[PDB]
């Protein structure tokens, strides 16, 4: 089939900059059979450009598609807060449809350090027989942050899960939540529980801990 | 012009089948192609098949190798999508889409690209059975607190704070799938430390699949 | 674009079968390199399990075609029948469509099918023109169809 490769994976810019998205094809696609789509979190995709260069109805003039053969380009002249989303290219030239992997256009702000809060497991949860330790990283940019768990200064691995919120429309920052899962018995055999956080906006790894 | 209304969310066991329907609205039903595109949680779009109802011509993504059957009921203007022998990796949002058209009425020129989309149907494939969540408090310048919504199935869970009267600083994180097959999420809120002793904070958890509604007051230990 | 030559229009005599109709409307496309040599049998095979009879109000219209992999270049072949020849209904009705106008489609992309049914809408729309198709001669039908479809897509 015809493979579509989008570039870049993430585009980080402030409102007002030009946004240029590239879609490369492994074979030539007819311009009549190429289309761009926009998808916001929680919603279905929306048609932006069809026929490689024609705007769908109700799509503002700041969107312009171009290209032919194997190289297609989507341009956004002055990016606006409602233009930040994921964009997919699509072809349907040879009786089959393929999409690109998607390009997330994110709001670019100044570097922001995260606030770290560690939460010991609640009393009613230990009654049930399990111990969950939560490490919260609140309002940071960029998204790239690394959390690490240490019990009695012993690095943990394979017993925790992470979750990152979408970019907040408030301050353009991200938030992260990690959850260290332990049995009730293993939670008693240790004293100190810590979550060490490394981020671009931190001069050194910040550590928040508590004593059981 | 055209509206596509799909059926509700579905929960199925691995190896079973799913029939998603999609009812069309104002506009020629048979003259334009209907397509089905799915999207796994956190991933991209995958085409499954297209159908032209007027000629009853269906074109499939050959990667499914017969696992997909797409039919169209012209009398009720409804298209159907049947995915058999389901695997856990088939968990995705299944979209109904109609190709766009330049103009209006019977002479609207087909465009090819998908201009009209359905709201999407969530299909969860898992061996887990329905379970309501248990809610544990995350007890607390500025301070943080929250509630842990652990061990529930299926998605989704809606979380509010003080019956919606608290929306500043709230962050409900996307749920994680645990090794047991049950989901877990966290909902935190940053508040002033000076309010801890005198401001009530209540996390409202509603799990519609199990009709479970939990209110957990959060206080410092 | 799409190729539409003068010899792609042809009147067919009486007592012709459905297969002879398809074979006759495929000869110009085969001789011009628009399709594979086996294009006639592939259209016959599709029409048997995916009929293309359209119960148009003036006269019956049929649109026999096949998959795109047997098509080299986009073209249409028009055949005017002397007597009504039944093509089973593409809708699903248990009774067929008495057809007098046949459009043999050879498109290179499955997703253009909906766009080519739209071109035939521009020819089918005029009731009086469908009546004239049965009385006009060969070159009269070609000029009228060429210009009517030329108003949008590129021809020849």
């Amino acid at each position: 089939e015809i493979v579509l490769t989008q570039s870049p994976d993430t585009l980080s810019l402030s409102p007002g900059e030009r946004a240029t998205l590239s879609c490369r094809a492994s074979q030539s696609v007819g311009s009549s059979y190429f289309a761009w789509y926009q998808q916001k979190p929680g919603q279905a995709p929306r048609l932006l450009i069809y026929g490689a260069s024609t705007r769908a109805t109700g799509i503002p003039g700041r969107f312009s598609g171009s290209g032919s053969g194997t190289d297609f380009t989507l341009a956004i002249t002055r990016v606006e807060p409602e233009d930040f989303a994921v964009y997919y290219c699509q072809q349907f030239d040879k009786s089959h449809v393929t999409f690109g992997q998607g390009t997330k256009v994110e709001f670019k702000r100044t570097v922001a350090a995260p606030s770290v809060f560690i939460f010991p497991p609640s009393d009613e949860q230990l009654k049930s027989g399990t111990a969950s330790v939560v490490c919260l990283l609140n309002n940071f940019y960029p998204r790239e942050a690394k959390v690490q768990w240490k019990v009695d200064n012993a690095l943990q691995s394979g017993n925790s899960q992470e979750s990152v919120t979408e970019q907040d429309s408030k301050d353009s920052t991200y938030s992260l939540s990690s959850t260290l899962t332990l049995s009730k018995a293993d939670y008693e055999k240790h004293k100190v529980y810590a979550c060490e956080v490394t981020h671009q906006g931190l001069s050194s790894p910040v550590t928040k801990s508590f004593n059981r | 012009q055209v509206q596509l209304m799909q059926s509700g969310a579905e929960v199925k066991r691995p190896g079973s089948s799913v029939k998603v329907s999609c009812k069309s609205s104002g506009g020629s039903f048979s003259d334009y192609t209907l397509s089905w595109v799915r999207q796994a949680p956190g991933q991209g779009l995958q085409w499954m098949g297209s159908i032209v109802p007027l000629l009853n011509l269906v074109n499939y993504a050959q990667r499914f190798q017969g696992r997909v059957t797409i039919t169209a009921d012209k009398s009720t203007s409804t298209a159907y999508m049947e995915l058999r022998t389901l695997r856990p990796q088939d968990t995705a949002v299944y979209y109904c889409a109609r190709e766009g058209a330049e103009g209006w009425g019977w002479f609207a020129k087909p465009v090819g690209a998908l201009g009209v989309w359905g709201q999407g149907t969530t299909v969860t494939v898992s061996s887990a059975s329905t379970k309501g969540p248990s809610v544990f408090p995350l007890a607390p310048g500025t301070a943080a607190l929250g509630c842990l919504v652990k061990d529930y199935f299926p998605e989704p869970v809606t979380v509010s704070w003080n019956s919606g009267a608290l929306t500043s600083g709230v962050h409900t994180f996307p749920a994680v799938l645990q090794s047991s097959g049950l989901y877990s999420l966290s909902s935190v809120v940053t508040v002033p430390s000076s309010s801890l002793g005198t401001q009530t904070y209540i996390c409202n958890v509603n799990h519609k699949p199990s009709n479970t509604k939990v209110d957990k007051k959060v206080e410092p230990k | 674009g799409i190729h539409f030559r003068r010899h792609y229009v042809r009147h067919l005599p009486k007592e012709v079968s459905q297969n002879d109709i398809i074979k006759a409307l495929a000869s110009p496309l085969i001789n011009d390199g628009m399709v594979v040599s086996d294009f006639a049998d592939h259209v016959i095979t599709r029409e048997q399990n995916f009929p293309t009879g359209l119960p148009v109000e003036p006269v019956g219209v049929a649109i026999p075609h096949t998959d795109s992999k047997y098509v080299r270049q986009n073209a249409i072949s028009v055949g005017i029948l002397a007597e009504p020849v039944n093509f089973e209904d593409a809708g699903g009705e248990p009774d067929p469509v008495p057809v007098r106008v046949v459009f043999m489609l050879a498109l290179g992309n499955w997703f253009d099918i909906t766009k080519w049914l739209w071109y035939i809408k521009a020819v089918i729309q005029d009731e009086d023109f469908m009546q004239q198709l049965l009385v006009m001669n060969d070159d009269e039908i070609y000029q009228s169809i060429y210009t009517r479809i030329s108003e949008l897509e590129v021809l020849f």
